[PDB]
């Protein structure tokens, strides 16, 4: 139902005339994104399989809807960029997004681990082409090579891990079939089997160790700022930790103990650096570490309460950090620098965009129940049942989550910009329309967060 | 099996075991047909010719050749998987002692806390 | 950091060396301002000015990492003890809490009957 | 020496030769795209899509379980002594050891 | 008539691809016809319609 | 009288009017959505006789609009 | 209705004898607002109910009963274990909202009495302590994520602990 109309977007951009292109790619994507909220939502007590195992059903993944939400949203801000260059260069880098969306639909839907693996690594190839090309600043290669040699270094151990499970215990396939899986006896040979399953989802889900993959990709901008949101889709795209820990190793949690603590220090120290940093895109790059680290802590506890907040945080972060990158892009195409201090001035120069700057920054804080409060609060409550000492460290993190976003506000809420003379037009219709399409879904999830937070809810 | 034991060595088709029935307009055949069409798109990029899709009508040769070779390739696929299953099921019945059945049991297992 | 007496006007002399010192500082200050002045007062510009000071300021933190840290000696090694060290510090904190909690479940109950969530 | 490498031009739509637009060039294409189909998805997915989300098609037995629980409470209280759960989904298991 | 067909050609293909996608993915249930009515979960005897529901 | 401070205003105020025009355009079936509860029957709870488990909608509750979406 | 316990009957009756002044300001405003915007709201609600005429009853609640015990068929089989685990997941979702009713029974006591709090009721306090304690041992709580395959182990661990204590005494 979802694959085939998404594949038919590929000949759409190539066959259409030279003056159009962007009109057809945006309009047809919006009607397909409507059908995702029409058919996928239906479920019973245990979510029943879709069809044959080419693409399967969703049990605890309404995160597909977020990919369908960014399916037209990534095409909006990429209008100002790429417009100067040739028509063939435009047609290629629109279809690379469609190819990304093709593989991204395949990752969340298909209830597998063997075929899921060759879709998890398959998303890295289109992003590699996007990140390495169109870089405004230099050191594109010091982020492009970093994009593979961190992920593939951790994910290639899945080939020796996943196949080892199916060769001993039946077959992986449906996961709904996986009741054959027996608890681990805790042996030294089984130590590296657990580590190989984890390490793939320890790189894309950023810790404190091996976290350097993320900020390098964000600072060195792929195209404008809307292709940065595709890298946000890859953080939440590593959702296999929800499936491996729950099924393949449920008895194993003794080896999780140091890895919780490694992500726990990736909260205080990741927030400390994000205070004196000069680059505006880097300030969102390090804030994205902490929010996804909260998910990492939640998964390894394995309590039924933590997953309720973990799945909610995947949707919460994917529409708020992407909203923040669009605000960084809206200054990047006017001032032509990622410097925070140089680009300073809201309301006096940017009147209506300043209110969007508020709502995006307030979502990093704990607002009245939208999705960010709902997502975070379950994790804090789950950590206390895990160990009572946690909120002494977790509370300090709550202080600097204010400093994550208020420092972004203060260094933009000042009536100066004496050196600057540009940025005459504050928002050319679509510039604010991007910001509304990011916040209004979060405002609609205030009334119904049952659709978002749902691992057996 | 790597080495032949029942079938005669060096043969293009099966012939000895022909009864299996080949696929008719299979979903796998459509992808190979798409690959034949894909080769007729990229050849106009190497040899610079107007339009990838609306170019020369030598593309029909590329579609047919991939389908024709692919049909014999898919015929070998369904044959070899069938022989693999035929040898496996015959091995269990001939030995009998190698396979053992155990069903319906209630056994204790350690439960994890938190 | 602050001393016993706060510096604002304390310890200053006219002399001859200080008189030429102010002449040096005002010369560069006027040199870097005039290149701004010629670029500020013209309608034909429209665009944010670069300035070599701010570009190098951003480059100081984002880059210049691997050309540095070649004489590590001892100061770099002391940073690792403050780096990976706190992870070892908390490793014995949570472990003592686990030995406290796990023993209470099996013998002498501490968990309340009202508890059901997580 | 750069020879041909030194080539850069500052481009901004703003208002000059655009009137009021978002997409670069052509006034006819801009209005039909940036104001019509850009806002058609804004009207269908957000307003007509709000009716769905979780409201209407029950959604993973949330409303069904409420009516199912209430009828089981009144029946078990009138007949049995234990309320709902005591020793559930296990009756006459084959030993322990 | 001639001006309308020449203008829109790629535009028609995307909703047409949805109908082709919906039809092909529905036909997969015909391969999975086994255990159509089994046990007590969603099983009822036929009155007029054949094989309850597809 | 003074010349006052200057803001784009024209680009800002037009966005809110263009947004509201498309909210109100699909705000018509929202207004019909209230009358669908009014005119057509909403919900009834009764023990069903053994004949059919599902007809049009398998389980319909609260709103009649739930049954209309269940058919397609 | 039916399921909810609640209080028997509330008294609530005013005498009004001490001080005439202006009779009662609370009673005069209550009688005025009953006719102003309460009787008019009752007339519109009755007009909409009468306009319905034809009403569909429908099935509402689904049956689905027993379908064999989960702790009887084992040895890892897809045809048998799938439907057995479905029954356990149904009951677990029902048991979540059974607790909610007993939880709201204690909520009703706190609202009605207020000043009495713990001195009265007692029945709702005892009903809460009996169910939740049994809920902790049988359904999840210490058994991590919800899984019916692991649920049999939690029942067996409680059965082994009870047998060990019975042998000593």
């Amino acid at each position: 139902k979802y694959i085939i109309p998404t594949i038919m977007l590929m000949p759409l951009t190539w066959l259409s005339k030279n003056n159009m292109i962007w009109v057809n790619s945006t309009a047809h994507s919006l009607l397909i994104s409507f059908t995702s909220l029409l058919l996928m939502n239906q479920f019973g007590d245990n979510s029943l399989n879709f069809s044959l195992l080419f693409f399967s059903d969703s049990l605890s993944t309404p995160l597909l809807i977020l990919t369908m939400w960014l399916l037209p949203l990534m095409l909006m801000a990429s209008q100002h960029h790429l417009s100067k260059e040739n028509l063939t260069r435009k047609k290629l880098f629109i279809t690379m997004l469609i190819s990304l969306q093709l593989f991204l639909i395949m990752t969340f839907t298909a209830m597998e681990l063997i075929l899921f693996y060759i879709l998890f690594e398959a998303t890295l190839v289109p992003t590699l082409i996007i990140i390495t090309r169109w870089g405004n600043q230099t050191e594109r290669l010091n982020a492009g090579l970093y994009f593979l040699f961190y992920t593939l270094a951790g994910s290639l151990p899945l080939l020796v891990a996943l196949i080892y499970i199916q060769n001993t215990v039946g077959s992986l396939n449906f996961l709904m079939l996986q009741y054959w899986v027996q608890p681990v006896h805790n042996s030294w040979s089984n130590v590296f089997m657990w580590l190989a399953c984890m390490m793939a989802f320890m790189v894309k889900m950023p810790l404190y160790g091996l976290h350097l993959w993320l900020p390098k990709a964000h600072v060195e901008a792929p195209i404008a700022g809307s292709m940065v949101l595709a890298a946000v889709l890859l953080k939440l795209g590593g959702y296999g930790m929800l499936r491996i820990t729950l099924i393949l190793n449920p008895m194993t949690d003794f080896m999780a103990y140091p890895f919780i603590m490694l992500s726990l220090w990736g909260m205080i120290m990741t927030s400390s650096i994000c205070l004196r940093q000069t680059d505006l895109k880097s300030l969102i790059a390090y804030s994205s570490v902490s929010h996804m680290a909260l998910v990492i802590v939640a998964i390894l506890i394995q309590t039924p309460w933590s997953y309720m907040g973990a799945t909610a945080l995947m949707i919460a972060h994917g529409l708020t950090s992407s909203m923040l990158f669009c605000l960084a892009n809206s200054n990047y195409e006017r001032i032509h620098s990622r410097t925070m201090i140089l680009a300073r001035g809201l309301q006096t120069l940017l009147p209506l965009m300043a209110t969007w700057w508020l709502l995006a920054s307030l979502t990093n804080l704990a607002l009245p129940p939208t999705i960010n409060l709902i997502g975070e609060l379950f994790v804090v409550m789950s950590t206390f049942s895990w160990s009572n000492i946690t909120i002494i460290l977790m509370g300090v993190n709550m202080v600097i989550t204010a400093l994550y976003s208020l420092y972004m506000l203060i260094m933009t809420q000042r009536g100066k910009y004496t050196y600057h003379i540009n940025n005459i037009s504050p928002s050319f219709t679509r510039e604010n329309a991007l910001m509304s399409l990011h916040i209004l879904p979060l405002l609609l999830l205030t009334l119904n967060p049952k659709i978002i937070l749902g691992p057996l809810y | 099996x790597x080495x032949x034991x029942x079938x005669x060595x060096x043969x293009x088709x099966x012939x000895x075991x022909x009864x299996x029935x080949x696929x008719x307009x299979x979903p796998r055949l459509a992808f190979v047909g798409f690959l034949g069409y894909c080769s007729g798109l990229i050849d106009n990029a190497i040899r610079r010719r107007p339009v990838l899709l609306a170019g020369l009508h030598r593309q029909l040769l590329y579609i047919t050749s991939f389908v024709f070779v692919g049909y014999y390739l898919l015929k070998r696929q369904d044959y070899m998987y069938a022989v693999r299953d035929h040898d496996m099921f015959s091995y269990i019945k001939s030995h009998x002692x190698x396979x053992x059945x155990x069903x319906x049991x209630x056994x204790x297992x350690x439960x994890x806390x938190x | 950091x602050x001393x016993x007496x706060x510096x604002x006007x304390x310890x200053x002399x006219x002399x001859x060396x200080x008189x030429x010192x102010q002449a040096e500082r005002l010369a560069i200050r006027s040199r870097l301002k005039r290149e701004y002045q010629l670029q500020y007062y013209d309608p034909s510009r429209r665009g944010v000015i670069e300035d070599p000071a701010l570009v190098r300021w951003t480059y100081a933190r984002s880059a210049n990492i691997y050309p540095n840290f070649r004489p590590n000696t001892k100061t770099s090694l002391l940073g690792a003890l403050f780096g990976i060290g706190p992870l070892v510090f908390w490793y014995y904190v949570f472990k003592t809490d686990r030995d406290r909690k796990e023993k209470l479940i099996q013998e002498g109950k501490l968990d309340r009957t009202f508890n059901i969530s997580y | 020496r750069w020879q041909e490498d030194p080539e850069p031009e500052d481009e901004n739509l703003y208002e000059k030769n655009p009137d009021s637009h978002g997409y670069d060039k052509d006034p006819a294409v801009d209005i039909w795209n940036m104001r019509v189909v850009f806002f058609f998805g804004f009207s269908i997915v957000l307003v007509l899509g709000s009716t769905f989300v979780a409201y209407l098609p029950d959604y993973r037995m949330q409303e069904w379980a409420r009516r199912e629980a209430e009828r089981l409470v009144k029946y078990r209280e009138a007949h049995g002594l234990p309320i709902m759960e005591s020793n559930c989904f296990d009756p006459s298991k084959i030993q322990l050891p | 008539l001639l001006q309308v067909v020449r203008d829109h050609w790629v535009h028609v293909l995307v909703p047409m691809g949805f109908v082709f996608g919906y039809y092909l993915d529905r036909k997969n249930d015909e391969k999975l016809t086994a255990f159509r009515n089994k046990s007590l979960l969603y099983k009822r005897e036929l009155k007029p319609n054949e094989e309850v529901t597809w | 009288r003074l010349f006052i401070i200057k803001p784009s205003g024209f680009y800002d105020k037009r966005f809110l009017k263009l947004l509201r025009f498309y909210i109100l355009l699909t705000g018509i079936p929202v207004a019909i959505g209230i009358t669908l509860i009014n005119v057509x029957x909403x919900x009834x709870x009764x023990x069903x006789x053994x004949x059919x488990x599902x007809x049009x909608x398998x389980x319909x509750x609260x709103x009649x609009x739930x049954x209309x979406x269940x058919x397609x | 209705x039916x399921x909810x316990x609640x209080x028997x009957x509330x008294x609530x009756x005013x005498x009004x004898x001490x001080x005439x002044x202006x009779x009662x300001x609370x009673x005069x405003x209550x009688x005025x607002x009953x006719x102003x915007x309460x009787x008019x709201x009752x007339x519109x609600x009755x007009x909409x109910x009468x306009x319905x005429x034809x009403x569909x009853x429908x099935x509402x609640x689904x049956x689905x009963x027993x379908x064999x015990x989960x702790x009887x068929c084992q040895e890892k089989d897809v045809l048998c274990m799938f439907e057995a685990e479905m029954q356990w997941r149904r009951d677990y979702k029902v048991d979540q909202e059974i607790v909610n009713i007993i939880q709201e029974r204690l909520k009703a006591c706190q609202q009605r009495e207020g000043e009495s709090h713990r001195q009265n009721c007692a029945k709702e306090l005892e009903q809460f302590t009996q169910v939740v304690k049994a809920y902790q041992d049988r359904y999840x709580x210490x058994x991590x994520x919800x899984x019916x395959x692991x649920x049999x182990x939690x029942x067996x661990x409680x059965x082994x602990x009870x047998x060990x204590x019975x042998x000593x005494x």
